[PDB]
């Protein structure tokens, strides 16, 4: 029954709907009266559920939108690579990394901001990037500019192709409802056609590309004269130089001698002391793995050959007698509502993104990753802001599922109708923990702070006071590290450094990684962690389960998403949306995902980033002040928001000038993020009329009648400012620090 | 509780009460409009306060008002 | 119109359990019941939260608060063609019905009710708070 | 300082005992039926 | 579920966990209990002579408490910290 | 006046010379001197000399901190710091709100006036941004013949 | 097929959960002196006393600010006896203020099936009295024995 489903040319390719701003919802296409209405048509624009009622043109949309959405990302690339190609030192950070710092970004010197070319060396002046583009590309093996410029090129051309298709699967040949609701074939494609076939490929390029090139960096060769890509795949006996395992040619392979391949197919574990990243042949194998299981995965579920399986199938089965009926109609929620397959693929790929930051602080996959600590710093910190964002995401767009898509007639005693019919029990036991947490992480911080206060350090939670260390965190770290002896044999090392296996790993004279300690400072802000995200799932949680209805206003579905209240009645019905709650859990990401880079950044450049001098010892940045001032609030204001900010605000007349001005201009956008939220509509609407008064005087009223912002909108502007003025406060101080002290 | 009054403005459009969600507003006959109908609020006691009947009210300045007055259960809105 | 009586011997819809129910405000100050005739065995969104098959016959729902009633009963007057009535039961065993007064809905006019709480004036005709300083009438009440 | 032990009584009494006589007979005050 | 003949069953005025057992106790233990316990039995009483009780315990362990048992009234055991400017 | 020394005489201003062409001449010891990097660095210096000379040339008053302060009071030697380009600013900015005043007088007499605001109507534009050159003797002539102001009557005021 | 509506009404507000109607728990909640509804309120309030003094002497003595003396035996119980007479009183003043003297019982007479018992005597002004005498008796004697049984028999324990 999966077979392809399209018809040809549903809505011209015109420009007069370009013309007309509001023609996707019925109540902007009258024109503007207010200026409210230019922020709904901002705020109607993407929302593709409110402007029709068939979900077949919402599906066409999505997916020209995808395909925009693709060919921006391809844009972007393409921009990085050119960059990479003409305004980097990317030949010059390639012949020695330990001393030039990666720059790809030029400035014009037109009004003093020429000074922020600065001297990362090489013979360069540019902005010192953080985006860890340079170590990619040593992992991928480029070696001149030239490849960048080809890849860039390439990216415009498969941007274009986006775009193409974005406007072919709208105007031209669109899909119909039932192709996309085809989810086991989908399903089929993306794991084996996309995450199979994409990492098998990725595996081949490490297998001839990246590994050879990267071999050749590791012996000290100059990138001038080392061998071109295609050179290894045409003359084999520069491959067989390398790896004599390749002398065989292809013949292990389907004889299954693949212990033979051994030679660039390994399990090492750990990092490569020549440059502080992990292996290549690791790395080939890995995606030679997860490429022969993601193919093997994407031959499971049923399209029209007869084997597979329905998941309707795998639903309707899954059913308990703690449920009844559960699982069933959750089918038809996956595949009738694109909201609700949004908030679980949001979830997975904010979540995923997590997994993304600490796996790559802790298993640094790219050659000098670990040792450039701003590259470090900047990619975990920019992962966890976009998990959170994510994850925040999700949970949004679970609640304008229940707002909108969830059908409670084809939802009878599954799981959701049950989760929906004690989340009184889920939020109240929620709340209970989050309090819980909420004394037993921050009051222990308080009690520090304040026996640290009173002249009390032994009554404090410290090394050396009453001690709380994670005996289970502190276990499960041996068991890591005592691993490859007993019950992971075939490893040559262990899988990360910062487990306790020795390997002092020591590249251009700055620590890579060591054996990470987990004392009482690590419990007490794993412990605010684990708060943080608690109470960020309640909010979000509560906004999701209380979207339908709740004990204060049962008629909460009608009113919407974004409907900003009931009105002043049952004492007051202010933020009882779920979109408000999705609000909170926006500032709660911003706590969550703050201290959780707060953390990461005190406790890396005190216990892992620094310098290693002649006789094996370790110099970090913050000499062991973890351990004993982040456990009070005012070590964290005073030895790490006071003595870390020692290079935002001083970097004035030099080159990270710039971060000094967005340190305070994201301090601006903060305060001004306090206009919004702090104020109200009605208070603003009465200034405006008095300005409309002074425009109606000297006869220069708008016929757009001036209105303030809606209370939804002053509180999206209000978080909106916040996140942005913050993460840019976050981004500007943590960017001049470690590039500072890196 | 809450006080709700009805204003000679009223043009018989029924939607205060269509917007209300405890029941307060009722449209008695009248003779001061084309639909010959005003609403008046006897179950104001019942009123929670959320002036949805304010926002339903085409008539400028609004015919229906909601004054925020004694609060007790009826206008707070509990189940326990 | 003479007021309907509850019957207390109609069944319940068919409902799993919700934690959103009856709190203690049912067991000593006051509770609805809502009682409609419906047409055949449907599934509704329970206003506590969750889903029912309500019955083929007439139904008996006890809910906590009057908006309860009201969002569960515009629900099944717009979904569903089924006629409505609630009303308020008190802990003493008093079952005072509440909706609809007269019968017919409050949407439509009746001859019988009458108009209260209806001001012959204006806003813009409402006394001044200054001229009305310490007394027991304020500035919408007379 | 000319009678130490006065801080020793009057701070427990004023920090410890008169809240717990303040708010106690408030609480017993705020909640009569009357 | 709606009754006119019990309100209490129809409106949830359950004893949930409660138990209709008379006694499980015996008169040696209880005639102990309600001899001792006799004379902070009212709340008026009670609450008198814990505040009375209450003002008084604090005020002795505050004052008679030794310097190891307290720093407040162990006193300075060192030379005092000048400040700046010869304050 | 004011205190303040002529910033051609000052011994402050002069070290805030010294001081920058000697930190970006710190700057190019570590590039070639016919490289890429370093010609910017050699416009760099060239564009502080240029400043410092144009400084010190236009009679602008240095403090105690070497630094060229502005007197805004309305000096006769200090015209170009606040008079001169404040007037400058006020033609500038009088014109843009003669030429958006002028606009939305053109677009109220019109059959839909809110769609040509969102959609600004650029031939009707561009003949009045033209005649916002000349808007003193257009705001002051609108001014004395009563069509620059409304009366209260015709405005829309809140109720006391 | 495990999960019940609370006494089969599907509209209060509860379950029949395992955690809440199972064999064992809900033999155990009905055990427990709180929930015994013909027992005098002053003999099952020492039970209640009891219990909690003795449980309090733990956190006091092993956390409190005198735990590294001799005197943590005497600082850590009269501070677990100071945490029971300000609980005697918070006691005390719930029920002047739920309770007035005279009323009747708030409490459910109805068990969990339809047989009517007799009301539950705490939930009044004299059984709430006799209530707190009996946490304030069971208290200070559950705080003696357990300071008895840790400092003055001093039982081995791997910590006390
Ligand atoms: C084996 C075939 C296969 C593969 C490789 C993919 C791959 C992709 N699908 Mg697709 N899909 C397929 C078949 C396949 N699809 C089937 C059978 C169904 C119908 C049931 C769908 C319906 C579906 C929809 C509705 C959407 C996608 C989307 C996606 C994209 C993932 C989003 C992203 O950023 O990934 C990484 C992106 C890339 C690596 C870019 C690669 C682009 C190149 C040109 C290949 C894509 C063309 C084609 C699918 C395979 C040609 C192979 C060619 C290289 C030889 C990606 C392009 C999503 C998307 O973004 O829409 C555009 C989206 O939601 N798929
Ligand atoms: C999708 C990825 C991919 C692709 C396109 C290539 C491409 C190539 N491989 Mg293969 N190869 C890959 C994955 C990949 N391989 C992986 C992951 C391994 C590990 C098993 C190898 C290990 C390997 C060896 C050992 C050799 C090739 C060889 C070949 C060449 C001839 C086979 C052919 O084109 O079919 C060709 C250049 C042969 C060759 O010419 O080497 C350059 C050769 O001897 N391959
Ligand atoms: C995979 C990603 C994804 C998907 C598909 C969508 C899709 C959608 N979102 Mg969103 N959402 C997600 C993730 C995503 N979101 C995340 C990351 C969050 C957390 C912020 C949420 C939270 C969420 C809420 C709270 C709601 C939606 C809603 C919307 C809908 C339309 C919004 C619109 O018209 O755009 C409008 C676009 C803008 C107004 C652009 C503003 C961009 C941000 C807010 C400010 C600028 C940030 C920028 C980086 C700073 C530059 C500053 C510089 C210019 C000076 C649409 C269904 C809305 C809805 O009604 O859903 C049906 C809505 O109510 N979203
Ligand atoms: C520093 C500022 C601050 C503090 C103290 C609080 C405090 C609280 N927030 Mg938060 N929050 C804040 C800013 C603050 N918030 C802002 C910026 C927003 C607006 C977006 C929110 C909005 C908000 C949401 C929306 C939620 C919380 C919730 C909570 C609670 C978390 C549970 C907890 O930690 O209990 C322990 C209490 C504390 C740590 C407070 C300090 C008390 C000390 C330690 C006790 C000792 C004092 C002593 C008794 C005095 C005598 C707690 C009461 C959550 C909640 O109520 O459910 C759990 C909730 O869902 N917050
Ligand atoms: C409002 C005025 C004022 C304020 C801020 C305080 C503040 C203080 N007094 Mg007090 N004191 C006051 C009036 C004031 N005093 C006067 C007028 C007398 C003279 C009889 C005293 C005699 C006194 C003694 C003997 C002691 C203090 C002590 C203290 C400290 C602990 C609190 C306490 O035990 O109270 C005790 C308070 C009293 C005995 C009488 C208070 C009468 C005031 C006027 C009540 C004001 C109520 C206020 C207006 C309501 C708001 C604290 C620093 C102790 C100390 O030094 O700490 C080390 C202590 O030993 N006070
Ligand atoms: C001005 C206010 C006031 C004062 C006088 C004290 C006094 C005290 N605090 Mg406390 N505290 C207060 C406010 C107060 N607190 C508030 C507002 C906070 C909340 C942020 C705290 C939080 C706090 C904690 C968390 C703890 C202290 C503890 C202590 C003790 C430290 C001295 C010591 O080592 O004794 C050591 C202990 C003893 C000598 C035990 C004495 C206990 C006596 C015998 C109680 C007797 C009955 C009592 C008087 C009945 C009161 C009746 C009512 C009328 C007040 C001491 C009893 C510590 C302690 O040990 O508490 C007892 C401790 O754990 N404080
Ligand atoms: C079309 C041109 C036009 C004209 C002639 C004026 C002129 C007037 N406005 Mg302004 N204003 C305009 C555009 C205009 N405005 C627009 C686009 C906005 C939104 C940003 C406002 C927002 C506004 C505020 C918030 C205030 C005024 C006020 C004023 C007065 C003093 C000037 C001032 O405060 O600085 C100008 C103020 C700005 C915020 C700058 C906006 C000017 C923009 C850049 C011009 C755009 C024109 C272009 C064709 C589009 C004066 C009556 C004040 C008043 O009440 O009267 C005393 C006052 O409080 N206006
Ligand atoms: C390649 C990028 C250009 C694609 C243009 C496609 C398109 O809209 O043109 C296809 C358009 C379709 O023509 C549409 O016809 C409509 C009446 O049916 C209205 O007149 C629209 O204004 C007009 O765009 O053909 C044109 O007449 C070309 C002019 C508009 C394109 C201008 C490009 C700038
Ligand atoms: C995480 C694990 C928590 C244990 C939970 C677990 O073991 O679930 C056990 C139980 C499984 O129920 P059933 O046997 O009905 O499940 C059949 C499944 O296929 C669900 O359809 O799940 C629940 O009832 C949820 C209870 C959560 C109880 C609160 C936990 C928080
Ligand atoms: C031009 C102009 C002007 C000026 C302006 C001003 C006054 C300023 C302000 C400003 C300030 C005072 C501040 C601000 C700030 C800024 C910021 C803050 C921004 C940002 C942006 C962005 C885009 C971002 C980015 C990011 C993200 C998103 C994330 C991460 C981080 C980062 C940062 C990277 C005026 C009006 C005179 C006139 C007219 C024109
Ligand atoms: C300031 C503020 C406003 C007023 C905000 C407004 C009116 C937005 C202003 C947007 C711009 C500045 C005006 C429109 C600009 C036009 C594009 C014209 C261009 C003119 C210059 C910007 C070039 C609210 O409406 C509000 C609502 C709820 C809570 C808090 C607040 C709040 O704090
Ligand atoms: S909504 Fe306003 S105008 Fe309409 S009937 Fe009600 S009070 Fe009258």
């Amino acid at each position: 029954e999966v077979k392809i489903m399209v018809e040809k040319d549903p809505v011209k390719t015109s420009f007069e709907k370009w013309a007309k701003p509001g023609h996707f919802s019925r109540t902007l296409a009258k024109g503007p009266n207010t200026t409210t209405w230019i922020w709904n048509l901002h705020a109607d624009a993407h929302d593709f559920d409110s402007h029709t009622n068939d979900l077949e043109e919402i599906s066409r949309k999505v997916f020209s939108a995808h395909f925009g959405q693709l060919a921006v990302i391809f844009i972007w690339l393409s921009g990085m690579y050119f960059h990479g190609a003409r305004f980097s030192n990317y030949e010059a950070w390639l012949s020695d990394p330990t001393h030039i710092k990666p720059s790809a970004q030029v400035v014009w010197p037109i009004v003093g901001q020429k000074i922020l070319n600065g001297d990362v060396g090489g013979g360069f002046q540019g902005i010192q990037i953080t985006s860890g583009f340079f170590q990619l590309w040593r992992a991928s093996g480029i070696t001149s500019e030239l490849q960048l410029y080809t890849t860039a090129i390439g990216g415009l051309i498969f941007a274009a192709l986006m775009l193409f298709a974005g406007w072919f699967h709208y105007h031209k040949a669109a899909p119909k409802l039932a192709w996309f609701q085809n989810v086991e074939s989908m399903l089929n494609h993306h794991l084996a056609g996309l995450l199979g076939l994409g990492s098998l490929a990725w595996a081949g390029h490490q297998v001839h590309v990246s590994l050879p090139i990267n071999r050749l960096l590791d012996a000290g060769v100059d990138p001038k004269e080392i061998p071109l890509p295609h050179e290894f795949i045409l003359n084999r006996d520069l491959l067989a130089q390398l790896y004599p395992s390749f002398s065989k040619g292809l013949t292990p392979f389907f004889t299954l001698n693949w212990s033979e391949y051994s030679d660039f197919l390994t399990f090492r574990g750990g990092l490569n002391p020549v440059t502080g990243g992990l292996w290549l042949t690791d790395t080939a194998h890995h995606h030679l793995a997860i490429a022969v299981l993601f193919l093997v995965a994407g031959h499971m579920y049923r399209t029209n050959f007869g084997i597979g399986h329905s998941m309707k199938e795998i639903l309707e089965a899954h059913k308990g007698p703690f449920t009844g009926e559960g699982h069933k109609g959750l089918y038809e929620i996956l595949t009738t509502s694109w909201h609700a397959q949004l908030a679980i693929n949001l979830a997975m790929l904010g979540s995923l993104t997590i997994i993304v930051a600490h796996h790559m602080y802790a298993m640094p996959p790219y050659p000098y990753l670990a040792t450039d600590y701003a590259t470090q710093l900047s990619l975990f910190t920019h992962h966890m802001w976009i998990g959170g964002f994510l994850v925040v995401g999700a949970a949004a767009h679970a609640a304008i599922f229940m707002v909108r898509d969830y059908d409670p007639t084809t939802q009878y005693n599954n799981l959701l109708d049950r989760v929906l019919r004690h989340r009184d029990a889920i939020i109240s036991h929620l709340n209970w923990v989050c309090i819980f947490l909420g004394f037993h992480s921050f009051g222990l911080y308080i009690h520090n702070d304040t026996m640290s206060a009173l002249g009390r350090p032994q009554d404090m939670f410290s090394d050396t006071a009453i001690q709380l260390q994670p005996v289970f965190a502190q276990w499960i770290q041996n068991t890591h590290a005592l691993a490859p002896s007993l019950t992971a044999p075939n490893a040559t090392a262990s899988t990360s450094l910062t487990w306790g296996g020795g390997d002092l790993v020591a590249v251009g004279g700055k620590v890579a990684l060591l054996p990470i300690p987990l004392g009482t400072a690590d419990f007490l802000v794993h412990h605010i962690h684990a708060f943080t995200i608690h109470v960020t799932v309640l909010i979000l949680l509560k906004g999701v389960l209380f979207a339908r209805s709740s004990r204060l206003i049962p008629d909460k579905a009608n009113l919407g998403f974004r409907f900003p209240c009931d009105g002043p009645g049952r004492g007051g019905t202010c933020q009882v949306s779920a979109w408000d709650h999705v609000f909170l859990g926006l500032f709660w990401m911003y706590n969550a995902i703050s201290v959780v880079i707060f953390h990461f950044s005190w406790k890396m450049q005190s216990d892992v980033w620094g310098s290693i001098s002649d006789q094996g010892v370790v110099t970090h940045i913050t000499g062991g002040n973890f351990a004993q001032s982040s456990i009070t609030i005012n070590g964290w204001l005073r030895d790490f928001l006071w003595a870390q900010a020692s290079q935002v605000i001083q970097s004035y007349g030099s080159s990270l000038s710039a971060y000094g001005l967005l340190f305070l201009g994201a301090h601006f956008v903060w305060a001004f993020s306090l206009m919004f939220l702090f104020s109200g509509r009605g208070y603003w609407q009465e200034l405006i009329e008095s300005i409309v008064w002074a425009h109606n005087k000297l006869k220069v009223a708008p016929a757009i009648q001036p209105r303030a912002l809606s209370i939804v909108q002053g509180r999206a502007v209000g978080v909106a400012h916040y996140l942005l003025g913050g993460i840019a406060t976050t981004w500007a101080f943590f960017l001049a620090r470690i590039i500072s002290v890196g | 509780a809450h006080s709700v009054k009805i204003y000679d403005t009223c043009i018989g459009c029924t939607q205060c009460v269509r917007a209300c969600p405890t029941d307060v507003l009722e449209m008695v006959p009248w003779d001061g409009c084309k639909a010959s109908q005003i609403a008046s609020a006897p179950r104001t006691e019942d009123c929670v306060g959320c002036k949805r009947c304010e926002s339903a009210c085409p008539t400028d300045f609004l015919s229906v008002r909601v004054y925020l007055g004694a609060e007790t259960t009826r206008s707070m809105g509990l189940a326990y | 119109f003479t007021p309907p009586t509850l019957n207390a011997d109609t069944p319940a819809p068919i409902f799993g359990g919700s934690t959103g129910g009856l709190l203690r405000k049912a067991q000593v100050e006051e509770f609805y019941v809502i009682t409609w005739e419906s047409p055949k065995e449907q599934i509704f969104e329970m206003p506590t939260g969750g889903a029912a098959i309500m019955r083929s016959g007439p139904n008996l729902l006890k809910l906590a608060r009057k908006e309860q009633c009201l969002a569960l009963g515009a629900r099944l007057r717009t979904k569903f063609k089924i006629q409505y009535q609630f009303y308020r039961v008190f802990p003493n065993g008093e079952v005072q019905y509440l909706h609809p007064k007269d019968g017919v809905y409050p949407e439509k006019v009746n001859a019988g009710r009458t108009a209260v709480g209806v001001n012959n004036r204006s806003i813009g005709q409402n006394a001044n708070p200054a001229e009305l300083k310490f007394a027991h009438k304020q500035a919408y009440d007379l | 300082m000319t009678a130490s032990y006065l801080p020793s009584i009057f701070v427990p009494l004023i920090g410890l005992v008169f809240p717990a006589i303040t708010m106690a007979s408030l609480f017993i005050y705020i909640e009569q039926d009357e | 579920y709606f009754d006119l003949g019990e309100i209490d069953n129809t409106t949830g005025n359950w004893d949930l966990y409660g138990n209709d057992d008379p006694n499980r106790y015996n008169g040696f233990q209880n005639k102990f209990f309600e001899t001792f316990a006799g004379a902070f039995t009212k709340r008026g009483l009670l609450l008198k002579f814990l505040v009375l009780g209450g003002a008084t315990t604090i005020g002795y362990l505050g004052s008679t408490s030794s310097g190891d048992l307290l720093a407040i009234k162990n006193g300075p055991k060192q030379a005092p910290i000048m400040g700046p400017r010869g304050r | 006046v004011a205190g303040l020394t002529p910033c051609k005489e000052s011994k402050g201003f002069a070290k805030r010379q010294k001081q920058e062409i000697k930190k970006l001449e710190g700057r190019l010891k570590l590039y070639a001197p016919d490289s890429a990097p370093a010609l910017a660095i050699n416009a760099t210096i060239e564009k502080t000399k240029r400043r410092f000379e144009f400084y010190g040339n236009q009679g602008l008053l240095c403090g105690t901190d070497g630094l060229p302060h502005l007197i805004v009071d309305g000096d006769q030697a200090h015209l170009g710091e606040f008079v001169y380009p404040g007037l400058v600013f006020l033609y500038i900015a009088g014109w843009i709100g003669w030429v958006g005043r002028a606009y939305l007088i053109d677009v109220r007499t019109s059959k839909k006036p809110t769609e040509k605001e969102i959609i600004i109507d650029v031939p009707l534009a561009l003949r009045i941004m033209s005649k916002g050159l000349t808007w003193p003797v257009a705001a002051i002539g609108e001014l004395r013949s009563g069509k620059l102001v409304e009366k209260s009557s015709n405005i829309t005021v809140s109720p006391r | 097929q495990v999960i019940e509506p609370l006494n089969g009404d599907p509209f209060i507000g509860g379950l029949e959960t395992p955690v809440t109607s199972s064999p064992l728990i809900a033999w155990y909640l009905s055990n427990l002196p709180a929930y015994r509804t013909a027992v005098a309120p002053l003999l099952r309030g020492v039970e209640i006393g009891l219990a909690h003094g003795y449980l309090l002497v733990g956190p006091f003595v092993l956390a409190g600010p005198l735990r590294n003396s001799a005197v943590r035996g005497e600082a850590g119980s009269l501070a677990a006896a100071g945490l029971v007479a300000i609980l005697t009183m918070c006691l005390t003043i719930y029920g002047i203020a739920s309770f007035k003297e005279g009323e009747a019982s708030k409490a459910p007479s109805l068990t969990l099936t339809g047989r009517q018992k007799a009301a539950d005597k705490l939930q009044t002004a004299e059984g709430w009295a006799g209530f707190t005498g009996g946490f304030f008796f069971g208290g200070l004697s559950g705080v003696a024995w357990a300071y008895i049984l840790l400092y003055v028999l001093n039982l081995p324990y791997p910590v006390k």
